RNA sequence: GCUCAACGGAUAAAAGGUACUCCGGGGAUAACAGGCUGAUACCGCCCAAGAGUUCAUAUCGACGGCGGUGUUUGGCACCUCGAUGUCGGCUCAUCACAUCCUGGGGCUGAAGUAGGUCCCAAGGGUAUGGCUGUUCGCCAUUUAAAGUGGUACGCGAGCUGGGUUUAGAACGUCGUGAGACAGUUCGGUCCCUAUCUGCCGUGGGCGCUGGAGAACUGAGGGGGGCUGCUCCUAGUACGAGAGGACCGGAGUGGACGCAUCACUGGUGUUCGGGUUGUCAUGCCAAUGGCACUGCCCGGUAGCUAAAUGCGGAAGAGAUAAGUGCUGAAAGCAUCUAAGCACGAAACUUGCCCCGAGAUGAGUUCUCCCUGACCCUUUAAGGGUCCUGAAGGAACGUUGAAGACGACGACGUUGAUAGGCCGGGUGUGUAAGCGCAGCGAUGCGUUGAGCUAACCGGUACUAAUGAACCGUGAGGCUUAACCU
RNA sequence: AAUUCCUUGUCGGGUAAGUUCCGACCUGCACGAAUGGCGUAAUGAUGGCCAGGCUGUCUCCACCCGAGACUCAGUGAAAU
RNA sequence: ACACAGGUGGUCAGGUAGAGAAUACCAAGGCGCUUGAGAGAACUCGGGUGAAGGAACUAGGCAAAAUGGUGCCGUAACUUCGGGAGAAGGCACGCUGAUAUGUAGGUGAGGUCCCUCGCGGAUGGAGCUGAAAUCAGUCGAAGAUACCAGCUGGCUGCAACU
RNA sequence: GCUCGCCGGAAGACCAAGGGUUCCUGUCCAACGUUAAUCGGGGCAGGGUGAGUCGACCCCUAAGGCGAGGCCGAAAGGCG
RNA sequence: AGGACCGAACCGACUAAUGUUGAAAAAUUAGCGGAUGACUUGUGGCUGGGGGUGAAAGGCCAAUCAAACCGGGAGAUAGCU
């Protein structure tokens, strides 16, 4: 259950191949306020496609 | 395998979603906007949207019957008196449900979930 | 739906009351028996002066299970026991004289034709 | 002056036990398995004395001979003693053919039926129990048949731990004894989160020479291949009768496999009801919490088998053993040398599935892009500005798709999900009120009330205007056409 | 037989079928009288066997409820 | 060795049900156990239910399942006469009413009498408490309804027993 | 803060033994806490324990220890 | 009355499963035995290594027992690796 030999580093690099993050596309701007947030999301100050959707 | 089924486990046992969804039916009725992960949100609304679909027939039956799914006097007070008539012309979808980002403590995906008839 | 070991009501005045299927005959590896089915038995409860002895291994015809058996518009017929009627290890003609409680039309045959003709009711 | 005889004589002077054990070492040396060998074993063959009424060779085969296999019992001690876990069972298997069944034949001391024997054939199939730790074996009852072997006497980083083989105890037996016994008896810790190969699945990357969306061809690979019984042919052929077919046709099964949920059922802690104890909602009434879902009774969808559909083929090709036709060498004969025909569940096809990473990267159809310039080291070059298509991806609502990716549906021009409305189904006459009753309770309102995942509807809520990726006509060389 | 090698002795019972069990036989390999002999009610988390009830033990598994496994975020080993 | 499912002597002992310090639910009081969030595969873990069959499983009924209370009836071989024995087996069991607006029983006040006189002795029965049984009725599939709570019998080896 | 759940012959309360400031308050979050931490039994600073009757000490002895002299023993020492 | 019976505390450890780099250097869960006695428990004492102690398993004597632990002879010896 353990092994016999020691993995490379250059082996330890390819299992690694597929651990990279993806960075987010493209943040959606919202038409009233004009700041940045997630797509599908409400805004940090509490805006959501215009609409003031939850004070603060 | 779960073939065409419903309802989430939400890794709870049975009393326990059965005691977390009347509090938070309950809390969601009484400030009209919570907080909540946005699995619990989706899943509130089929908690909630039923009893207030409850309360627009104001019968001394179905104050025993949401008293029976809520067991808080005030909240049943609030559903006939208020959200019954408030919602009277509604044909369902009492509640909304906005994405509000992730949570500091466990990256869990959050949602506000607010009445309709709020602001 | 009899198999090994099952015990089995005994359905005719052929001297048993109880006995148990040892085989099931008709293929290899066969599983169970439904009504029609000949299963090779043994004997292990009987009156005290029988055509039949305490012990004794043959065959029986199965006439009636708990399973049940279903006709061809979809229905069902259950009984609330499991009932043999005794045969001749060779002839394979019944012991018996006289057939107890009801048998089913899936009996008749050629070579059952003498036990439906003896039984009280034929469902 | 020593049978110091273990005779180059360890001392004048010395026996045992250890399964309570321990240390140093050895694969220098045993037990397991491998290896080598093949006496033995098993399987063939040669000769043919005889048996077989006669008749060696239908079936047998004495005396003897020659081989094969690696398969038993062994031989050897080459690998391993700084560890290669062992009998049997279980669960997965896989191969061989010296074939148990089914298939094809030859001969028969083959009437038929049923056999004997040998040849071809490995496609598929190939019991359940009783006893015993058993393998084996005997026995019971099946079956078409219950094959023989290889696989570390396959398989313990898959399971078991009954046997063997630790420490306890006992019997018989042996010993003065400690103790010992392939003698028995009762009891007795089975570890490992998988790095690599392998395998089962499922993705990312890039490639396939402009990019993109599909539909394919099929190189190749895998799956599957079992069989009973009854009826007809026909009581025909055969036979003294008893009995009883080939060939061909039909039906119905067993086992196995695939699919499915319409039926029959199971489950259904998300639906309804009954009920016990207790606590709470001010109390009554009515509910809820907890007690394994408290304990039950039913039960929707889903998933399911025991439920019910379907499958194994037919056919074709080339064959094995075999059977021939014509026909010489060899005036004859002869299946073969030339030529031709037939011949099996094997082989290649036919059936099902995967499948162009088939780098030999294929084919078809459709769609999209028709800008300017700088550069020096001038080339399949580098850069700037303009441009951003077809499409994709991301995000969201999600799914009878799913570990995650993937796949499918949908995103307002919208039924994707939730809600809602209606229906269905399930449960079984809610609550409240009235009546009857001393009361428990009964009756009426009432097939009431509630009802999950189901069916049909419905924009009420959530599916955003965008942004992002992808570009800007796509090398060389010939060839054939086009002007 | 906690003792019996031959041995699965033979016979009987039980079972469709019983190397175990129970009852006999005696041919005691290799019982035997306080390293006690033979019985024995009661008792035993004792050994073997049989029957009734019971059942997923099994034919042959199906579904469900939860805890992991799986995905995300945080921390972060080990034998070799 | 750990903010470790372990170990650690004494004292206190509420309610309802119950024989009970069992057990269920609670009071006073104290906690939610120092990673969460999803998803709802195989497989493992701990459970629930199961058609038909019912030990065919297996070394072996291992494990599961089942039995389970009280009262009454009834109970074998054998025996050291104690046992065996809860042998086995069976019946009853809720609620309401009546007997009895709460009985039998318990408790025991005023009143009266007596007295060596007091924290006295009679008498007296108010009030409180309260089984158990019978009869009648009534509800459910099921009344020891949950938790709790013996599987039973036959043969035999060995050891008397605790 | 409001609900929910759990213990309740304990997972509540009081001690002995043992520990030794973990107590209370302010402040801090590096390390420690199997994550974050504003929180903590963590760091830092301050505060806190009041007895004629509780307990110890003390008076008394048990098992036992020590033991003037003594007896015994190469020495050490043993017993009393 | 009882080395009586059933059964909690308490004492023990028969069976199974889990666990086996564990929560745990022997435990948990569901069952199980004893439970007025040869019972169990607190505190304190005493017995010392060829010695103790042992309802006897070569058991126990500080996670160590066919002769404990620590220090010393001591760099024992090792024809062995
Ligand atoms: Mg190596
Ligand atoms: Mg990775
Ligand atoms: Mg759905
Ligand atoms: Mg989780
Ligand atoms: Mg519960
Ligand atoms: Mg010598
Ligand atoms: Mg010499
Ligand atoms: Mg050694
Ligand atoms: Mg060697
Ligand atoms: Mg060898
Ligand atoms: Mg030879
Ligand atoms: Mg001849
Ligand atoms: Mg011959
Ligand atoms: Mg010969
Ligand atoms: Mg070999
Ligand atoms: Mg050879
Ligand atoms: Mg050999
Ligand atoms: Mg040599
Ligand atoms: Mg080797
Ligand atoms: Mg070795
Ligand atoms: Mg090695
Ligand atoms: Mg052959
Ligand atoms: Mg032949
Ligand atoms: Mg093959
Ligand atoms: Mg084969
Ligand atoms: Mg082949
Ligand atoms: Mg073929
Ligand atoms: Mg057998
Ligand atoms: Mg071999
Ligand atoms: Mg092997
Ligand atoms: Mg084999
Ligand atoms: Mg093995
Ligand atoms: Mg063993
Ligand atoms: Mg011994
Ligand atoms: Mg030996
Ligand atoms: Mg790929
Ligand atoms: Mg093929
Ligand atoms: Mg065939
Ligand atoms: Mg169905
Ligand atoms: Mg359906
Ligand atoms: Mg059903
Ligand atoms: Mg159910
Ligand atoms: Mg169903
Ligand atoms: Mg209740
Ligand atoms: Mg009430
Ligand atoms: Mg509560
Ligand atoms: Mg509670
Ligand atoms: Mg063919
Ligand atoms: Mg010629
Ligand atoms: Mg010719
Ligand atoms: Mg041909
Ligand atoms: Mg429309
Ligand atoms: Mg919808
Ligand atoms: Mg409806
Ligand atoms: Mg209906
Ligand atoms: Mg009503
Ligand atoms: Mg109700
Ligand atoms: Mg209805
Ligand atoms: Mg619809
Ligand atoms: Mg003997
Ligand atoms: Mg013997
Ligand atoms: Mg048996
Ligand atoms: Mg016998
Ligand atoms: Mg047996
Ligand atoms: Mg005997
Ligand atoms: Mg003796
Ligand atoms: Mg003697
Ligand atoms: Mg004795
Ligand atoms: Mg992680
Ligand atoms: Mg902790
Ligand atoms: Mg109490
Ligand atoms: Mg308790
Ligand atoms: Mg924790
Ligand atoms: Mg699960
Ligand atoms: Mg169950
Ligand atoms: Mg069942
Ligand atoms: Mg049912
Ligand atoms: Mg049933
Ligand atoms: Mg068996
Ligand atoms: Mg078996
Ligand atoms: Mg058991
Ligand atoms: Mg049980
Ligand atoms: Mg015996
Ligand atoms: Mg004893
Ligand atoms: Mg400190
Ligand atoms: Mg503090
Ligand atoms: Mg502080
Ligand atoms: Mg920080
Ligand atoms: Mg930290
Ligand atoms: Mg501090
Ligand atoms: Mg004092
Ligand atoms: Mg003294
Ligand atoms: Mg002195
Ligand atoms: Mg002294
Ligand atoms: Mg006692
Ligand atoms: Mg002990
Ligand atoms: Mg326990
Ligand atoms: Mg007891
Ligand atoms: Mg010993
Ligand atoms: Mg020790
Ligand atoms: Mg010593
Ligand atoms: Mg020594
Ligand atoms: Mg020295
Ligand atoms: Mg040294």
């Amino acid at each position: 259950a353990v092994q016999q030999n020691k993995p490379t580093r250059s082996k330890r690099g390819m299992r690694r191949s597929h651990d990279a993050l993806t960075a987010v596309t493209s943040l959606s701007v919202d038409k009233t306020s004009g700041e940045k947030h997630l797509r599908h999301h409400i805004t940090a100050d509490g805006y959501y496609r215009g609409r003031k959707v939850i004070a603060k | 395998m779960r073939h065409r089924k419903s309802g989430r486990q939400l890794n709870r046992n049975s009393s326990h979603r059965q005691a977390m969804f009347r509090n938070m039916a309950g809390s969601l009725v009484r400030h009209e906007i919570i907080k909540t992960t946005l699995p619990k949100a989706k899943e509130l609304r089929r908690v909630v949207e039923p009893l207030i679909t409850l309360a627009k027939t104001d019968s001394v039956a179905n104050r025993r019957l949401a008293f029976a799914r809520t067991r808080d006097n005030e909240i049943v007070a609030k559903l006939f008196n208020e959200l019954g008539p408030r919602f009277a012309s509604r044909a369902g979808g009492y509640t909304r449900i906005l994405k509000c980002g992730f949570r500091a403590g466990d990256n869990a995906p959050m949602a506000y979930i607010e009445l309709v008839d709020r602001s | 739906m009899i198999q090994e070991q099952t015990m089995l009501n005994v359905a005719d005045n052929s001297g048993a009351r109880r006995v148990m299927c040892i085989k099931v005959l008709g293929g290899s590896h066969r599983r169970y028996a439904g009504v029609g089915d000949i299963i090779k038995i043994t004997i292990k409860e009987a009156i005290p002066r029988g055509k039949v002895k305490k012990g004794d291994v043959l065959k029986a015809v199965v006439v009636r299970t708990k399973k049940g058996v279903r006709r061809p518009d979809g229905s069902v017929i259950r009984f609330d026991g499991n009932a043999c009627v005794l045969l001749n290890n060779n002839s394979e003609q019944p012991i018996g004289t006289r057939i107890f409680g009801p048998v089913t039309r899936e009996l008749r045959s050629e070579k059952f034709m003498k036990i439906i003709s003896l039984a009280p009711e034929v469902l």
